[PDB]
């Protein structure tokens, strides 16, 4: 086809203020128009009566083990999964084996993702030269090969001119750092240091370790006028101190993974191993600081830290891999904040799409005419479960695993092109 | 005795004297002046001292030279007792080059009956290396009134660029720096710069670049990744060359690094010219410091 | 130490590095109920000699920076907030600095602070006029 | 075109025992018909009247210096020089950086190779991890990826036991080791141990060092049962030992630089560091033993050992990068070994088809029905000279810079697509 | 501007010419070269260095020391840009002293305009050491026609071999090496020489004996076992002196190594004579290249 009708459809585009029941034409892969009932003879037909039309979702917290753990999951089941739940855009970390450090790694990821076809993938490059923390990566070179974020995740920078540094070289070249916040000498344990840890005797990790770094982060990103990204907000703490540097007009923004909206610490007592993190799994009072972070505009996206594991990574919680999986259990996720009259639905589909889009500096969360056709279709009523027949990673490790799940993708459509069907 | 320790204490007047004394020397004036000097570098760099050598021997000055310090380092022994020692033996001028910044050096060149003549104080001043460069671009261009002047490199450690800036600034040039965004000072606004992130949009905008010697040291500092990604960031390369007008390079090239390797003797290139005018400016400073 | 007489511990001049040895040490001084008196000033940010400012970039001058204070700063009132330990800020020098010591107190965290009447006097340009004598930890900004 | 026709030329494939006067018919990439005046009405038609018509050349010793020194060379650049030296298939060298010794630097390759198009690009892998001696790399990962052989190249092995295991596994895995001769306490001088050593004081590399290690790989290949390929044969001595293990059915082949054949030690005192190269320029006693070794038989092929190195890495021969680019070159190179009547014409196109693509056990080099349309169509007596107009190196290391050539590729056909033209 | 690279280069005429200004210089001739010369001595060489710098300041010349490369090692920097830095501060001679064969030369020595003068290019060339040894020889005997004249040591690492055979062997003098094999070039056949296994069958043919220095790493590459061993096998040992006719030592002596400690000044040594012909030689290099 030439032409593309989404048809019936109740159209929600945040970053153009534009909601209502409209059709939308795609052409070469861009969006033509959008318009009361549209028709064209023989133009393609999808039908979305009934359903919701935003722009295609972007998950700027992805790990796809690709290359060198591609047992736990690869570019193409992570892309898979990607589509499955909505994304169009994924940004993938760059911890993977050999990392991401040199623009062979980043040129094998992109050429492979371009054969996969299904989803942009956009990397990252390091912080520092092996994510060893010593040396500082060649942000130039890995900016220029289409790096769109340094981070050291799942390290943190320990030295802060290091990351001083990083900040002012990434600022220098246009890119934000992405900065996964917490302290090591705090935070070397398995679990959030709470009521578990205190009655079972695992290890712990020190809510501290975080606040101290995401402080460090905010006054470093004040300092040299770089925009950090905090990767996984989890405490009430947290959220004040990022709000402190908000406020000040500093670049700063942050994420929250889903599971911490969803869990405390007490899932460790009902899914073990599926339920180590980094950073953990807090409080009641940090989960609940959390959702209101998220419905007064402090947290600036979801992010889902997709973070497969095999089920042998996953035993007794002192040895497990930290982790949870997420692309395609991000969305009815969300939904929940919604049932519950958190966010409204636009609000819901901002935090998918223009949100991470902007803190990524990349022209794409839009329906605007001339923009590439990335448009997700979704029903927020569906019923399903997350098991051997509906998973499309190579791992399962998620407290949700075998849960009910309301609110469902039918559709994923990239550059005018259908690359999933409910 | 007069003294030469930073380009911030010259006056127009003085800096014309200065220039003029070196562009009657460049033509052939000849000149003797009946003194010695003690070249005192205690940091050794060979292309300096060689042409303050050379500009006093050929000024009848007779020379001594201390370099190394002779093995650095003399334990209990400041700087001051250094320079006393010299003032009892009688010297007439002492050119040093040292690796600390002379600061404050006000009332110590004043209770001194020596001519001091900075030739490097650590990461301070080089005013000598300064009026060069601004006597070369003038050589070149006329007048510096006006010219856009870029370096780019290491701004922060940069002796060569606090020297020479003023001067530039002082005669209406206009100042633009670009380098690792680490090796720019924060307040770099106190030289009253144009500060250019991309090297491409500084050379396009620049009349003529000064690339300044990246050290080795930067790259183990974290200042920078590497010294082949810094050339490719911020380096004279092949693909550069095409589009800068004019360019210069004070210390020795760190090839391949701040300059292609094929690009350092050009029709663009002025940096021969700088080792040219080093000779002239130098007997310049000698001759301005006799009285 | 305590017992003898200590009514206070700190290693000024120096930081502490490792926030694990930050936090301990405030855990068993507020068990003795004694305050801990921190130099805020993270060792890989301010190891030159004056403030990052106008006057190190004029004189190329090592430099100190204002954030190796306020990282540290940050960072013992979280661990006072976490701890319930008192820690006393000793010597204040930025806007920041306040801003963020301000945030703490707000919370009922128990951190105080001090002033050096010399940072109420004089900015980084008595270096200019006192030379040396200008020189202190944490810099005249 | 559905259909190509290679019309009028005289047709030379040696696997085959064919030639004489016929057209060849392509369709869908693959030799279609052989055969006297063939004409299909609009297939489309290539003249090669005056010309002779072979099956693409292959060379199995290329420096692509991709990744991470394409300043020197890269795939594309490397991809042109090959095709207008009339090579469909070459094979690169792993010592890139990252070097190929995992599957991520394969893939790389392979998919950027693919984008070019121009050229089959068939990686090899290390023998050691990082080429650093001291541990075996993964042959099995790598073989799977797609590497056609293991080298060190261009490090000896040292260890014969890392060797003798190297041997082993990848004679399981069905694959050549190509080894680079060279011990390196008897060759870590500059220039041949000879009159312009001896004159100049250069220091020196024994030819000796490659003697040694050849001797040891016919040892170990007859030991084992493993493929051992012989790199770049330089002296008499080298020759009669390989001749030794091939009289005795040992899988032993061997390559020589067209550079060897041409250039004797004293070249160093008319080219200065564009005759440095691994292993060294010899005596002329070497020379003629080396044409002798080609005329007879015990020399498997020719493989241009393609190096290049800028000129600022070739001034002062003490400090110069070895090597020397070849691929353009190497046709009029080969030629006056025809001229001088010590070669026929058949002969020639077997060292540069057949012969190398039976040592990596690939089917190519052949005019077969059904097998792939790679083409090449030259002119024997066509002068021209490499300088800056004809030059599709980055680099210029050569020792015939300059000089006049004769013999010259017309056309390249890579898959039925022509790829180069005069 | 003329060149002493290589002692392959000197055709006969420039080797009389040469040696007819020593013979004057040593017999009291003085000459004015209003020159300034760089002594640039990488590798540092304290008796060739002064030697150089005397014969140059009794000319006249004024001359300037680079020593150690002062703290050698410009990163980035080539000899080239060295050489064109001498250049640009006007140096008329550059006296070379490096530990690297520089090797092509010509193309380099072309476009400098530089009267270069190699006092030692690591293993290569030591063009004025080979005058030097002829000239001592020549003094001596009158004529080098016709004599044995034997090197004994490591002759594969000496550019003062390397510079003085081929002037024997253009005027008629026959060569011998002996040293350990391990130190002989397999085609020392190249400099026409007879190869003695055995020093004192050497020892017997020679008119005169030059020991070469045998430096202490040599017993570390394992060319030598140790060198007490080496004295017993190739030295000049005091029940070898019996024998000897005449002998001479270029560098310094490594006593009880390649000579006695007993046996540097004796009436059949010409080794303090080699000493003093190195000025009025290299006054008449100097001389030659002033055109
Ligand atoms: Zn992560
Ligand atoms: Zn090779």
């Amino acid at each position: 086809m030439l032409k593309l009708i989404v048809k019936n459809g109740y159209v929600i585009d945040p970053s153009q203020n534009l909601e209502g029941e409209f059709d939308i034409l795609v052409e070469n892969g861009k969006i033509k128009k959008i318009d009361k009932n549209i028709l064209v003879p023989e133009a393609e037909i999808i039908d979305a009566k009934g359903l919701i039309v935003c722009p295609g979702f972007i998950d700027i917290h992805v790990h796809l083990r690709d290359p060198g753990q591609t047992y736990k999951e690869d570019i193409e089941s992570g892309s898979r999964c990607a589509v499955a739940g909505g994304f169009t855009t994924i940004v993938c970390m760059p911890n993977t084996n050999p990392p991401i450090d040199n623009t062979t790694v980043v040129n094998y990821i992109l050429q492979k993702s371009k054969s996969v076809g299904l989803c942009r993938v956009l990397p990252t490059g390091t912080i520092t030269k092996g994510r060893k923390g010593k040396e500082i990566a060649d942000f130039y070179s890995l900016k220029e090969a289409g790096c769109v974020a340094f981070t050291d995740d799942g390290s943190p920078v320990m030295d802060s001119s290091v990351m001083r540094k990083a900040l002012e070289l990434a600022s220098q070249l246009g890119v934000p750092i992405m900065d996964h916040c917490e302290d090591d000498k705090l935070a070397y344990g398995v679990i959030n240091e709470g009521e578990v840890s205190a009655l079972l005797g695992l290890s712990s990790r020190a809510p501290e370790a975080e606040e101290i770094q995401i402080a460090r982060d905010g006054i470093l990103a004040q300092r040299t006028g770089g925009h950090v990204h905090i990767q996984h907000v989890s405490t009430k703490l947290s959220l004040e101190i990022i709000e402190f540097f908000k406020e000040k007009g500093v670049k700063i923004t942050c994420e929250v993974n889903p599971n911490h909206l969803l869990f405390t610490e007490r899932e460790v007592l009902n899914s073990g191993a599926n339920a180590r993190v980094n950073p953990p799994l807090r409080k009641k009072e940090d989960r609940l600081a959390l959702i209101e972070g998220v419905k007064r505009g402090i947290i600036d996206c979801f992010a889902t830290d997709h973070a497969p594991h095999q089920t042998f990574e996953k035993e007794l919680v002192e040895f497990a891999m930290p982790g949870i999986i997420g692309l395609q259990t991000a969305l009815p996720s969300a939904l929940e904040l919604y049932r519950k009259g958190i966010i409204s639905l636009k609000k819901l589909i901002e935090m998918f799409t223009i949100n991470p889009a902007r803190i990524i500096g990349v022209d794409l969360g839009t329906l605007k005419l001339g923009s590439p056709a990335d448009i997700t279709i979704f029903d927020p009523n569906k019923e399903w479960i997350l098991n051997e027949e509906t998973n499309l990673s190579k791992s399962r490790n998620t407290p949700l695993w075998g849960k009910v799940l309301k609110g469902k993708v039918i559709y994923t459509i990239k550059d005018g092109k259908m690359v999933y069907k409910d | 005795m007069r003294s030469l320790i930073s380009s911030l204490d010259l006056t127009r007047e003085e800096v014309e004297e200065i220039l003029k004394y070196a562009k009657e020397f460049k033509e052939g004036k000849e000149e003797t002046i009946k003194a010695s000097a003690v070249l005192f570098f205690s940091e050794p760099s060979t292309r300096t001292r060689l042409s303050f050598e050379k500009a006093a021997r050929e000024l009848g000055i007779e020379t001594y030279l201390v370099s190394g310090s002779e093995s650095s380092t003399v334990k209990g022994e400041s700087f001051f007792d250094t320079l006393k020692t010299f003032e009892g033996l009688g010297f007439d001028y002492v050119v040093f080059r040292v690796p600390f910044v002379f600061f404050p050096y006000k009332e110590i060149v004043k209770s001194l009956n020596l001519r001091l003549v900075n030739a490097g104080d650590g990461t301070h001043q080089h005013p000598s290396q300064g009026l060069i460069d601004f006597f070369t671009i003038k050589e070149h261009f006329g007048e510096v009134k006006d010219l856009r002047v870029l370096y780019v490199g290491d701004i922060k450690h940069s002796r060569v660029f606090r020297s020479g800036a003023p001067l530039l600034n002082m005669f209406g040039a206009k100042i633009g720096v670009c380098g690792p965004k680490t090796l720019i000072p924060r307040d770099v606004e106190v030289f009253k710069v144009d500060v250019f992130d991309d090297v491409d949009k500084g050379i396009d905008w620049a009349d003529v670049v000064i690339w300044l010697r990246l050290q080795k040291e930067r790259q183990k500092e974290n200042y920078i990744p590497s010294e082949s990604s810094y050339f490719k960031q911020f380096g004279l390369t092949k693909e550069r060359f095409e589009k800068v007008k004019l360019y210069m390079h004070p210390g020795p090239v760190n090839r391949n690094v701040d300059i292609d390797h094929e690009l350092v003797y050009t029709e663009k290139s002025l940096i021969q010219e700088q080792v040219k005018n080093g000779i002239p400016v130098r007997k310049a400073i000698y001759k301005f410091l006799w009285t």
